[PDB]
């Protein structure tokens, strides 16, 4: 307010100016007497330019939604419009690729695992979301362009679901059965490039394209990415906190279909409330057949033998850990080795001047004395260390032989069980 | 105040300093102006040379600093520069600039904007042409090229500016407007039109490519007096946001009625009251509604021309079932400014 | 420099450059100023008007912008208006202004805040009322109504302010200050208490909702000489840093002494020594524990009112095992003045 | 303009606005320089004092403040402070000065940088030693102590400034530059050199510590004309940009040639054209490219020294295939400029 007063319209111009001139306004006066003072002087100006030049020349020395990589499941912590996604059009890293390839030819692989103790360091409250998203044509083997618009389920040969196992909820692709999910539309927003899915029975999921950043993996201290990535069966509540669906994105806009799963983030009681129904599950499915042993078993020997496989695997970590641990610990010493001989060939240098006290060599002489006492002791602990990787290599060496030739007895029990 | 006015050329430093607050019922959150601190210092110049007797050369520029703010990372918040563009005056034919400046539609609208503080909500900022804007290129004449006394006309043009919002983004416009002012009496029309750009259509809110705003405005100032009653009418071009949607877009129609009588005593008083209304039409999901409908009741105290001490009282009549998260609650504010 | 001073109305601007730089061993992380460049050029504008013999108004506003910047994203950091305020001064009864500006604790404190560069640590910005904060309302007498010459008085209310941090917030407070000036010697004392908002006891550190400070200061001036001694102590009033927790708050009990004595030659020369030190009490799981424990050894050359030279060295006594990540290393700065 | 020159000091207030457009094909990401509108306004305080007849101080500063920018949260984008430094002039043995201001380099890069709004390209802010940088001490001899007319050289340390980014960011850097002007003609040759730091060298381009440049500049100006030929060749020192990578870093080495040929008319009119280049070399994956290769034509009509209007329509000779996704499309602007 108050903006009208004044504020005169039509042109702008208030009084006279001082003088007529444009650029040159002055009293009077020019033939001069170079006196710089008299009536026949004209400058009549005095610190023409006393100060410093300040840059002098024109001056004008120049003029006047990172996306989430695809199968990588993230933390978003929900808004009151929903969800914030943003895909990315670049097609899906080696990693995805390989695990669905590998799960072409109910079990699954992990991705991510989840810990509510640290996802509610930064969401308290607890609200956050998991998010995931793949491009719908390597999910579905019916290109999503090409089916109806009256479909509401389009079938897929893998999802990304919530899962429960080893007392953690975990993000997972599943895949080997009959699987169908949700199909709808993306209505666009105001934002370029930015869409609302709706899935039933999950928040508000406005997805944003965008193939112009090169795509990111988020890192949160509650999501991990487990490198194991073995094939393992499945949870048989598997989904009960997960929505996903393929959305599709309107004919002018140009954008690939996309699935995305939306899980959530499972309390510990909750964890414990899955963990018991799936082992309440295991159970039933476990005897109705001939007889408890028949089936019980083949599933005791199967776990069985896939964990002797995840302790094969874990050895030979250590073993390939505890080689180079070895020979670096012995270059180490190499090393030492020779800097004694060094110390040692300088005291052979100097032994001359050892009785000669008054001699320059005789100074650098208990110089090398130091020298060679210091990578002596240098060359004590390079040793002691490197006997303990010695130590450490063979047990190595002997972890690995047992432990697989308990992958092979593990593999002969799930034969014979498996034959039964 | 005039600083430097020496080879043909002049330099008026303008700037003021207010000491201001708004107070409301509640944190404020649906007060229709706020609440709280509200100080700000403008400071700005303006500048002329006669170049020729019948051509001279103005160049004019204003900023806004926000004090409100505190000296954190909100320091900058609500600080820009409100007005920056030059031009030439010929003697007769009229007088051409360019740069930031009000828009054409804004000149209708300036009878009504003589509230102490609140008023011309309306005339938003980076609006098509109800405010000020930057990439503007205009023409005026003065008595129509000195044919008639009191009678001036303007065009302009708007270059397009593609932002990163709808609210601050346009397109290419033009407009104009008529003032004739005859012994005291004052009338005046304004009409711009313009294209949305596309990050405009996006809004939900909103829907065509015209733009479209227009004005009308009446008014008599003299003998200390002041009445003055703006009639506009646009399409697609108001803006407007939804707390329960947490959605914004533009009015696919507006109307807006203002009305405004203001007396001045010589003892440096001028005690104001104003109407104002605004109902948008069409509105994609709400129909027709109201987005402010107040009344207002306030005062001036003008110490001098360069001290002056304000009030006004807001009574905003809007609901609070208001379909538009508009805030449905009264208001007041009072402030002081110095100004050279 | 006064520009124009007609009509009644009189228009100052100030403004200064400072070409600074700051020095300390290593990167300047456990310094106490820091290291680099710290040049800064500040501008403001004071205006005065008698509007009646008995009576006048004036406004006052200043703004700092950084030179350290780049001119990049960054060029904006630390930029600031330090003070914009208004209020009028009556003849006798006193003066009552309103806007951003120093608090009345600041009052007390002026006197150990004369160093070149560093000093008034205690009187930190955004702080209830040591030091300069927006949303006060504050009247002063001058010498009682001119009955008692050398003793003035000043009152100040603040009214609350939400904002993001805790750190620049308030609430509704109130403090006063007292200033007795006789034959050279000074003697201050300054009050303030105020109501923490809820963000501010959401804070870790920092226990109860009376946030309160105030101060008492001394000093003898005369024969370019300049000795003062301000001792102040704060409840929950002033804030505090934990690196090792990277965790902030407010202090429960806080003693603050500060000490000055600066000579001054006639040819324009003057030698500055300062102490000072900070002990906060009842910290959250920290006990007691010294916030800044430093001696000052400085210098400064007037070339002239407008032209100046000066040195400051820093002897941090605060040792590196503090509780709170302080800096314990010594640190020196060195600066040029224009200021016009 | 001199607004305060009393008490043997004197103050220049020198302030400008330009409304500028830039037009070019398409939206204007390929554009040399752009497109739309760059209406800008710039403002900037000079002073001095005589402390002695012998010794005088000098303070300036100037920022920057760019119209284009919306009111929203963008409204400071742009917006800088160019230059604020200090220092002092002795009578003869010559004059020290500290703060942010032009690279020596500049010195020699000023002949080519006479365009009225592109020019200086190489010439890149926040650089060593070729744009305005802050943090800089400079020593400066007119005349080698007045004993050769037209010959002056100077020299310039650069304290290390470690930024948030390589491009903004340096260390320790030293520099120098002779100048001779005898009887219109004129001659001029700068080198500088420094250390880059780890931000730097971490760079994906860019490799080794010494940033390096120089320059040579030769000149005729009179009789209305202006001609000037800089050639200047640096190492580690030149920013750059890959669009197709969208990584930056320094260039292993780049030379650049600037020429410049400028009529002037009694009738305020001034026609000119440049030619410029930049080839970089031993870039990272790609190489020896142009940076930069284009024509200049365009023209300055100066109404008086306050009003001007200016065209320049800059011929961009980079080819689409470059291999940096530099902006291979012509580009021109028209601008209108008042200034006090």
């Amino acid at each position: 307010g108050g903006d009208g007063r004044g504020h005169n319209t039509g042109a702008h111009s208030t009084s006279g100016n001082i003088n007529g001139g444009p650029t040159g306004i002055g009293v009077s006066g020019g033939c001069s007497d170079g006196s710089g003072w008299s009536s026949e002087n004209n400058p009549w100006g005095g610190g023409s330019g006393s100060g410093i030049h300040w840059g002098g020349g024109s001056g004008r020395g120049n003029g006047g939604a990172a996306p989430v990589a695809f199968g990588f499941p993230a933390l978003s912590t929900p808004g009151a419009g929903g969800l914030a996604v943003s895909i990315s059009a670049s097609e899906l890293s080696a990693a995805i690729a390989g695990i669905i390839a590998k799960l072409k030819k109910p079990f699954g692989v992990v991705l991510s695992s989840l810990i509510p103790s640290e996802i509610a360091k930064d969401d308290p409250n607890m609200m956050s979301k998991i998010v995931t998203s793949l491009p719908a044509d390597d999910i579905t083997e019916s290109p999503v362009s090409s089916l109806p618009l009256d479909k509401a389920t389009v079938n897929v040969n893998v999802r990304v679901v919530d899962d429960v196992k080893d007392e953690r909820q975990n993000i997972s692709v599943v895949s080997g059965v009959p699987m169908s999910v949700p199909v709808v539309d993306a209505k666009p927003t105001e934002r370029p490039g930015v869409f609302t899915a709706s899935i039933p029975g999950a928040p508000v999921l406005n997805i944003s394209v965008n193939d112009s950043t090169p795509a990111v993996q988020t890192l949160s201290p509650g999501v991990t990415n487990n490198t194991d990535k073995d094939v393992r069966p499945a949870g048989f509540t598997q989904g009960g906190n997960t929505r996903d669906a393929v959305i599709r994105f309107p004919k002018d806009s140009g954008h690939n279909a996309v699935y995305v799963s939306v899980s959530d983030v499972l309390s510990p009681d909750q964890v414990k409330q899955r963990q018991d129904e799936e082992n309440r599950r295991q159970q039933e499915w476990d005897a109705t057949h001939p007889v408890e042993a028949a089936e019980r078993n083949y599933e005791r020997a199967r776990a069985e033998l896939n964990q002797a496989n995840e302790d094969v695997a874990r050895n030979q970590e250590r073993q390939a850990k505890a080689v180079q641990v070895y020979n670096s610990r012995k270059s180490e010493l190499d090393a030492a080795n020779k800097t004694l001989a060094d110390a040692i060939a300088e005291i052979k240098q100097f032994n001359r001047f050892a009785h000669d006290p008054m001699a320059g060599g005789h100074r650098m002489w208990q110089m090398a004395g130091l020298k060679a006492q210091r990578a002596q002791t240098d060359v004590n602990n390079k040793q002691a260390a490197f006997d303990a990787a010695a130590k450490e290599k063979s047990d190595a060496d002997a972890a690995l032989s047992a432990a697989q030739e308990r992958r092979k007895q593990k593999e002969n029990k799930e034969k014979d069980a498996k034959d039964k | 105040a005039e600083i430097y006015n020496k080879d043909g050329n002049k330099v008026d430093l303008y700037g003021k300093a207010v000491g201001l607050h708004y107070f409301s019922k509640g944190n404020g959150e649906n007060s229709y102006g706020g609440n709280g601190d509200m100080t700000y210092a403008r400071l700005g110049f303006k500048g002329e040379t006669q170049i020729n007797s019948d051509l001279t050369g103005y160049g004019q520029w204003e900023y806004n600093f926000q004090g409100n703010n505190s000296e954190g990372a909100d320091a900058q918040t609500g600080n820009k520069t409100r007005l920056a563009f030059a031009g030439l005056k010929y003697a007769d034919v009229g007088s051409f600039d360019y740069g930031r400046n009000y828009g054409v539609v804004y000149d209708a609208l300036g009878y009504t904007d003589m509230l102490p503080e609140f008023g011309g909500d309306t005339a938003y900022s980076d609006d098509f042409f109800v405010g000020r804007v930057g990439g503007v290129a205009t023409y005026r004449n003065s008595n129509f090229f000195g044919l008639v006394d009191g009678l001036n006309f303007a065009v302009q043009y708007l270059g397009k500016n593609e932002r990163d919002t709808a609210r601050r983004s346009n397109g290419d416009g033009v407009g104009g407007s008529i003032s004739y002012e005859y012994e005291g009496f004052g009338i005046v029309g304004a009409y711009g039109a313009a294209d949305r750009t596309n990050l405009q259509e996006a809004q939900p809110l909103g829907n065509g490519k015209k733009a479209e705003q227009w004005a009308t405005g009446l008014k008599y100032d003299a003998n200390n007096i002041y009445l003055a009653a703006n009639y506009g009418e646009t399409r697609n071009a108001t803006p407007i946001t939804n707390k329960f949607t947490n959605t914004s877009g533009f009015a696919n129609k507006t109307q807006d009625v203002l009305l405004v009588a203001q007396y001045q005593f010589d003892f440096g008083l001028r005690p104001s009251i104003a109407y104002t209304k605004s109902k948008a039409k069409d509105v994609e999901g709400i129909g027709d509604v109201d987005l402010v409908n107040y009344f207002e009741v306030g005062a001036t105290y003008y110490f001098n021309k360069n001290m002056s001490t304000y009030v006004d009282y807001i009574i905003n009549q809007i609901d609070s079932d208001n379909k538009l998260g508009v805030g449905s609650d009264d208001t007041v504010a009072v402030g002081i400014v110095y100004q050279f």
